[PDB]
């Protein structure tokens, strides 16, 4: 369905049920309601589709790009070079986003899994959000709507600057 | 249009506006060389043809 490690889930513990009551727990028949008239039916509609899909197997692939040359690479104003630098560092501009988006859901997901305990049992989703929005946010905010990887480098190069002087006074 | 024919066709325009753009900016300064200098075919003002001097010996010597 999906790579279980990329959407990581703990294993679900579910508490046998304990009646202390005689009176018939009414969910309890009304699943089985749900489960004769509802999926049940439901489930042999999806198989007979299963079954035309199988007669008919076809596949799509996922694209690989080729790594090519960055911009650091590229001579100044030599259009050719630094159209294919530019058209990568955009397509890793919108991976980076996703990945971003894929941290953010662990970490979403897991604030409402663990219930009344989130604060404490999500520090290692809260920790990974935090990183990696520190990583993203050193890489392309600020740029402005008219973003680059020019404009990417110039960043970068003012960042490692500040970084050099700094451990040089240290 | 699949993603390679516009990516390799965005190169082949590429190339053809970098290159008319280069020689834009050589033509500016070819022109203002000439025009300085007047050592080119442009902005080569006419001045007097010599043909037109008659070299045959004169009425009088000293000429």
């Amino acid at each position: 369905s999906w790579d279980k490690d990329v959407y990581p889930e703990p294993p679900r513990r579910t508490p046998a049920p304990s009646p202390q009551t005689s009176l018939p727990n009414p969910i309890t028949y009304l699943t089985k309601a749900f489960d004769l008239l509802v999926d049940r039916p439901v489930t042999l509609v999806r198989e007979f589709i299963e079954r035309q899909h199988a007669k008919n197997k076809y596949y799509y692939y996922h694209r690989e790009f080729r790594r090519v040359p960055d911009i650091t690479e590229c001579q100044e104003k030599d259009v050719l070079c630094m159209f294919e630098a530019e058209m990568q560092w955009r397509r890793d501009y919108k991976v980076d986003q996703e990945i971003v988006n894929i941290i953010q859901e662990r970490l979403k997901a897991c604030q409402q899994r663990e219930g009344e305990s989130h604060r404490q049992n999500c520090a290692k989703e809260l920790e990974q959000f935090t990183q990696v929005v520190k990583a993203y946010q050193d890489r392309y905010h600020d740029l402005g709507a008219h973003y680059s990887a020019r404009k990417c480098l110039a960043k970068q190069k003012q960042r490692m600057l500040a970084e050099r002087k700094a451990a040089k006074e240290a | 249009d699949g993603p390679e024919k516009n990516y390799e066709r965005t190169m082949a325009i590429l190339q053809i506006e970098a290159e008319k753009a280069e020689l834009r900016l050589k033509e500016l300064e070819v022109r203002r060389l000439m025009r300085a200098r007047g050592d080119g075919p442009w902005f080569h003002y006419p001045t007097i043809d010599k043909e037109l001097i008659d070299h045959s010996p004169k009425a009088t010597p000293d000429n």
